[PDB]
This record gives C-alpha cells, sequence and structure tokens, in this order.
C-alpha cells in the first residue's frame, strides 16, 4: 500500500475502506 | 493526532488500522 495525504472528509473514506465492517472512531483533535 | 497527521502530513493504512473497532 501506498502512504497517503487525506484532509476532510477524504480521511473518513480512507478509514471506511480499511475498516469495514470493524467499523471505526475518527476523532479530530479539538 | 491522526486526523491531522493525515492531512499535514503523510499517514499509512497501516496507521489508520489502529482507529478500527
Ligand atoms: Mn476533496
Ligand atoms: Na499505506
Amino acid at each position: 500500500f501506498v502512504n497517503q495525504h487525506l484532509c476532510g472528509s477524504h480521511l473518513v473514506e480512507a478509514l471506511y475502506l480499511v475498516c469495514g465492517e470493524r467499523g471505526f472512531f475518527y476523532t479530530p483533535k479539538t | 493526532g491522526i486526523v491531522e497527521q493525515c492531512c499535514t502530513s503523510i499517514c499509512s493504512l497501516y496507521q489508520l488500522e489502529n482507529y478500527c473497532n
């Protein structure tokens, strides 16, 4: 796999693909 | 964290996998 430059909703899409049915947590810094 | 890293730098799919449930 290649490294990634992912901002905004593109990171969410990547997490979805990687994790699949396992689900994931999206937790930006506040 | 990962959200900032992936956007300001780069990140791997292996790093992303740490956020799966
Ligand atoms: Mn875009
Ligand atoms: Na990767």
